[PDB]
């Protein structure tokens, strides 16, 4: 696939 | 920045994809967030194209991790 396993977690922003 | 461009898609991204992988979904949005943005904004706009490509990142990351 295009899509990596080793990519980095996404972290949502918070005010 | 690039970097910054995927971090506010991923914003919006994140709550789609939790919405169905509450325990993956971190690391379901960044794989997804690899694609380029017109792809994104697709993936934004479409469910069923954000539901198909989280079940690819799931499939990816289960071979990853197994085997």
């Amino acid at each position: 696939s295009t899509l990596s396993p080793n990519a980095s977690v996404f972290k949502p922003s918070r005010s | 920045s690039p970097e910054e461009q995927k971090q506010m898609l991923g914003e919006a991204i994140y709550p789609k994809v939790a919405a169905s992988q509450p325990e993956l979904a971190g690391k379901l949005t960044g794989m997804i967030l690899e694609l380029p943005v017109t792809e994104l904004l697709h993936l934004l706009e479409e469910s069923e194209a954000l539901d198909a490509k989280v079940n690819e990142a799931l499939e990816v990351l289960k071979e990853y991790q197994q085997n």
